[PDB]
């Protein structure tokens, strides 16, 4: 019943999520590779995040949007298919911010796997 | 790290991002992985002097 | 006016007599009815090739001998006697004859066997254990 | 670590119905090298097509072809653990040749008399999308589906 909205992609290495929010908080529908029925490692890839996307977009086009600004959030692989799949779903995309966490040196990161 | 559509057209929008996206993802995978302060110097030297070298051999 | 052709193939060589005749062609292999000399296993259109798409209306009287081969030797032997038969009549055929290559001997022949081998190229099972 | 191309044998049209396919599936049900009895399966199969269905024997032939014939291949690829398989378009060739292959070998298999009437009904039965090979093409093809993600990562 809203017109503009944000977007936001969040893109895990290991999974991926995006939430179609009011552009003031309050999100209003969201969707994963998890609730797409993808299990395991199957759900870090491209594809699974394209289908997430999918779903979504189609969910919020119906619900009845236009405009929206895309925010891309981590450091996952499939973080391009989902734009792609939002352009191809239709939405008129206005921004393309990018608000992935970046710390000043602060905290220490966990241990260097080997 | 706001990038206009400008409505005109979408390849150019994510031509811009490709970059963006990629100095971001760098110091991303950076603050991921604890490294000693100098091994951690050592990292930041040898990716200056890569650089460098291409640039020198670029220009 | 007569033609003759000499055709080989797998050891089989042939002789076809191409004799003008505007009364049916009538072919004829080593005094039988091909009907009857081939298994008939529609090898009839195999030597009948180059004389199907270029003709037979013509009515061609065919005098084969063939000596030497099994049946589908024969065959080809007496299809390569009859395009060579049939570049001594209108040259102009030769052109589309080898345009599909109906002119040239086909030079297979069965290689010999060889010692430590079980046939020209088989070789004995390999065991490793 | 071959860098050359295999050459092609010319397929020869069929000197009955003048299609290439009713050669190519004879060479298919060839064993024992017999041309003859591979060529007096396939006729008679026909002539009991046209007992049958009453409708041409080429067309039927070619809607059962085109029918069973399949879209995508799997291809294996190991890494660690099992294969993770990989989807790819097949040529027409390969893709005639494998339509074949399946025909021959399930119609080699049904309970049926002699294989005349094995390989006619088969081919009657894949006709209207309804046979063996028919559910080899739709497993393989589902199981693409399933696998379509790593169609991106060949080799
Ligand atoms: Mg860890
Ligand atoms: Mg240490
Ligand atoms: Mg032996
Ligand atoms: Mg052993």
């Amino acid at each position: 019943n809203v017109s503009s909205g944000i977007i936001h992609v969040s893109c895990s290495p290991n999974n991926t999520i995006v939430s179609a929010s009011d552009p003031g908080g309050n999100v209003l529908c969201w969707a994963s590779s998890g609730t797409m029925g993808f299990k395991g490692s199957r759900k870090k890839t491209p594809y699974s995040a394209g289908i997430a996307a999918d779903k979504v977009a189609k969910t919020v086009k119906e619900m009845g949007m236009a405009t929206v600004k895309l925010f891309v959030k981590g450091t996952g692989r499939g973080k391009d298919t989902a734009i792609r799949s939002f352009a191809n779903a239709g939405l008129s995309i206005t921004e393309i911010n990018e608000k992935t966490p970046i710390p000043h040196n602060g905290c220490k990161p966990p241990k260097r796997p080997r | 790290p706001k990038i206009e559509v400008k409505n005109d057209d979408l390849e150019l929008a994510l031509k811009k991002f490709k970059r963006v996206s990629l100095e971001i993802r760098r110091l991303a995978q950076r603050h991921e992985y604890h490294l000693r302060k100098g091994m951690r110097l050592r990292e930041k030297r040898k990716i200056a002097q890569k650089k460098r070298r291409k640039f020198r051999n670029m220009v | 006016q007569s033609y003759y052709g000499l055709g080989r193939r797998k050891s089989s060589s042939a002789k076809v007599y191409l004799t003008p005749t505007q009364d049916k062609g009538k072919i004829t292999v080593n005094r039988r009815d091909p009907s009857e000399y081939f298994p008939n296993k529609l090898v009839i259109q195999d030597m009948e090739q180059p004389l199907d798409l270029t003709d037979l209306k013509k009515n061609f009287d065919i005098n084969v001998v063939v000596k030497g081969g099994g049946f589908t030797g024969q065959a080809g032997a007496i299809r390569l006697g009859i395009v060579r038969a049939l570049l001594q009549f209108n040259p102009e055929l030769k052109k589309i004859l080898k345009s599909k290559k109906l002119t040239t001997r086909d030079k297979r022949v069965k290689e010999r066997k060889k010692f430590g081998l079980y046939g020209a190229r088989r070789a004995p099972q390999f065991t490793k254990r | 670590m071959r860098k050359n191309r295999a050459p092609k044998r010319t397929v020869l049209p069929d000197p009955v119905f003048n299609n290439t396919l009713v050669t190519r599936i004879i060479n298919v049900i060839m064993e024992d090298g017999k041309k003859g009895l591979a060529q007096r399966i396939l006729y008679g199969a026909f002539d009991l097509i046209e007992q049958r269905t009453k409708e041409k024997p080429l067309t039927v032939f070619e809607r059962a072809v085109g029918n069973v014939m399949p879209r995508l291949e799997l291809r294996v690829r190991r890494i660690a653990g099992s294969n993770y398989q990989v989807p790819t378009e097949v040529p027409q060739d390969r893709k005639i040749a494998l339509a074949l292959r399946w025909i021959a070998m399930f119609a080699r298999k049904r309970h049926e008399k002699t294989m005349l009437e094995k390989i006619a009904n088969e081919i009657i039965d894949a006709s209207n999308n309804t046979g063996a090979a028919i559910k080899k093409k739709d497993d393989t093809h589902k199981m693409a589906e399933a696998n379509k993600a790593f169609a991106h990562m060949r080799w």
